């Protein structure tokens, strides 16, 4: 034996790697009707695909 | 180092009568070794010499 005790190799020891989970979140962000800007008039000449405005 | 149970100096009567008594602390431990050195054996720095107080 030894005057000194240690469990590192292999030994009964106590104590892990806690696992654990967050609770579900769900993201909502608010569509704002302004700050989109325009840019000249009605078509014309309108770029295709474009979110209307 | 000498152990005994009974509360009689060395050199009383009662005692063997010869040689100063001196009160002991701890058990005595073989000159070699110093206890405890590592968890798995590899062993530490002993300590050695009469008298010396380390």
């Amino acid at each position: 034996a030894g005057g000194t005790g240690g469990r590192v190799f292999n030994t009964i020891r106590t104590e892990n790697v806690p696992l654990m989970t967050v609770n579900g979140s769900s993201f909502s962000l608010s569509s704002n009707t302004h700050s989109h800007n325009m840019v000249f008039g009605r078509g014309d000449a309108s770029g295709h695909n474009s979110s209307p405005n | 180092y000498r152990i005994g149970s009974y509360y009689i100096t060395e050199e009383d009567i009662n005692p063997g009568d010869s040689i100063s008594l001196g009160f002991g602390s701890w058990a005595k431990v073989t000159g070699v070794i110093m206890g405890t050195g590592v968890v798995n054996p590899d062993g530490s720095v002993p300590n050695a010499q009469r008298v010396e107080f380390q």
